[PDB]
């Protein structure tokens, strides 16, 4: 019951890495969206690379 | 004996940009021509003689 806190953020960070995506409340299948922090982390590797 | 600057060319294409800057006196000593050092006398040879 100490460790409660971290199985419970655990339980959170689980569910919302895998959220899925709904349009109209029903939920669209098989739909694939590129993030902001990944889209950033490509550009970023891209300069980095092009820059040494 | 291939050319120096391919050499360089290589060596420095073949390095990570996190040992770059560390590895540029190494490229830069490995392509510097050979200027051969003062050997052991032996004087007087036989042509001098």
């Amino acid at each position: 019951a100490k460790n409660a806190s971290e199985v419970s953020e655990l339980l959170a960070k689980s569910l919302a890495e895998k959220a899925v995506v709904t349009e109209g409340g029903k939920v669209v299948e098989g739909f694939s969206y590129v993030s902001k922090a990944v889209a950033a982390k490509v550009i970023a590797t891209r300069r980095a690379e092009v820059h040494e | 004996e291939g050319n120096s600057v391919a050499g360089i060319i290589k060596s420095v294409n073949e390095t990570s940009g996190a040992n770059l800057l560390s590895s540029l006196k190494t490229i830069k000593a490995q392509a510097a021509p050979i200027y051969p050092a003062a050997a052991s006398s032996t004087g007087y040879s036989t042509q001098a003689k």
